[PDB]
This record gives structure tokens, C-alpha cells and sequence, in this order.
């Protein structure tokens, strides 16, 4: 999991 | 937003796309490209194609099940695209690039006509 | 193989399903729960989540255009999955994780419950 | 386009  | 994004959510979902399509499940149509049939899912062939995109989104069309490709499409270059479809890898080689960028060109996949020209320009 | 593969492919597959989606192109399913109900693609369902795979490959189920969910499923978390199997992102805030959670262990999505959990033992 |  990201910050997009 | 504030949304948190998984990296490979896209691709996950596009692989377990191709093991149904592999296990024949929920696919909704057959392409005809001359003595050969190709089972697929609609929805993959419009999101990868524009000629897809303009024949299933026709009030007519769109409930057909059967859908037969003009006589001069090389089906084996239709099968090497639609696996590029399902799976991103397009499977390109001095012996079918011609017929892999004339299908590409008629099923309006530009990305892959543009990979096509550039490997033909080296050649050149 | 020798294949060439195109990066950005699966995420732009998902981009144009999601358009179909949106525009309510070819969905073949209506997914209840409790008062509000949500179209969408059985392919893109049954790609994502283990309960709709589990459903969509049953013989009967199969069949289906209506599936209603269980009664406790929070509609706001159903919704929220939904985006994120459309998009890759999630919506996961302080005021929703715990429907989002319950709503992820009922439909089987792994990924989105290990994230849920990690945010949760953060705030212990 | 890459080598995957
Ligand atoms: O080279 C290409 C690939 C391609 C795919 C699509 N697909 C869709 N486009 C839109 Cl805007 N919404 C939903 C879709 F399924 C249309 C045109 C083109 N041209
Ligand atoms: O957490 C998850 C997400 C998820 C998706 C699927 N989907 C499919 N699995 C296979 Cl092997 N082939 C085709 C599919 F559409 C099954 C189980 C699970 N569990
Ligand atoms: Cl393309
Ligand atoms: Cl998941």
C-alpha cells in the first residue's frame, strides 16, 4: 500500500 | 483524496482476469478470425480495444455472441494480441510483427502499433 | 518467452472498466444491500473478491442478475470496496475502517483486511 | 514498454  | 492506493491491485485483478478466461468462465463471446474461434470476455476486448470499445458499446451489436473479424486478419496475430490483452506481454518476432501491427492497427490498439513501428524502424 | 511487456497496461485496463462502469456499459449484475443497490461487472466482482468468485462459479449462481448480501453488510463499506476494485484506492477513514474491515472479511478480499487491521493496531 |  502508497500514498498515489 | 485521501485515499491509501496497492500497488498491484491492477495487475492482480488482470491475471485472475486471464485465469477465467483460461477456465472459460463467464466469457460472453466468440471472435471468428477465418477457420478459427477465440473465446473471450467483452469487457476486456472494449477496455484493450477501440474497435471493440465502438462494436459493443452499438444497441445492435452488443448482444451479438458472435463476432466474425474481416478474412484478411491473421489469426495468429489476433491470438498474440489478445494474450497481450490479458496479460501485458506482448509476444513480438521477426516472423509475425507484420501481422501482429496490421491486427493492431484494425483493432485500434495504438500503443501496440507504436511498439511495432519502432522495432521495424530499427530493423531498417 | 521472449515477450516485451507494457508497464502502465493492466492499470489502464482498469481505468477503461471502471469507464464502463460509470457509463453502465455491458454490467450485468445488481449487487443489493439492505436499501441501496449497486450495478457492476461479474468478471470484475469475482476477479477481486473470494465470496463473488466462490458465487459466480457456482452453477446456479452463475445465472443470476440480483445477488442480495447478508442484512449486517454496511452499504457505505460495500460502496467503498466497490471504488477500490474499480480503482486500486481505498477511502479508509477513522469513521468508516471498521465497516470497511467487516465488510472485506465477508467478501474475501485478503489485501484490504491485512491493511485495515495494520491501521487499526495502530491507533491500540 | 520493458523487459519483464
Ligand atoms: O488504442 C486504443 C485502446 C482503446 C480502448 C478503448 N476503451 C475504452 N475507452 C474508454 Cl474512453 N472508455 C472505456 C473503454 F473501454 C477505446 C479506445 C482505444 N484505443
Ligand atoms: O482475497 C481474495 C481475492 C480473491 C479473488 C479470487 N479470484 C479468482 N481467483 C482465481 Cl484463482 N481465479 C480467478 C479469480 F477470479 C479468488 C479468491 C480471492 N481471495
Ligand atoms: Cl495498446
Ligand atoms: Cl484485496
Amino acid at each position: 500500500w502508497v500514498i498515489p | 483524496d485521501s485515499c491509501i492506493q496497492f500497488t498491484r491491485h491492477a495487475s492482480d485483478v488482470l491475471l485472475n482476469l486471464n485465469r477465467l478466461r483460461s477456465r472459460d468462465i463467464l466469457t460472453d463471446v466468440v471472435i471468428v478470425v477465418s477457420r478459427e474461434q477465440f473465446r473471450a470476455h467483452k469487457t476486456v476486448l472494449m477496455a484493450c480495444s477501440g474497435l471493440f470499445y465502438s462494436i459493443f458499446t452499438d444497441q445492435l451489436k452488443c448482444n451479438l455472441s458472435v463476432i466474425n473479424l474481416d478474412p484478411e486478419i491473421n489469426p495468429e496475430g489476433f491470438c498474440i494480441l489478445l494474450d497481450f490483452m490479458y496479460t501485458s506481454r506482448l509476444n513480438l518476432r521477426e516472423g509475425n510483427i507484420m501481422a501482429v501491427m496490421a491486427t493492431a492497427m484494425y483493432l485500434q490498439m495504438e500503443h501496440v502499433v507504436d511498439t511495432c513501428r519502432k522495432f521495424i524502424k530499427a530493423s531498417e
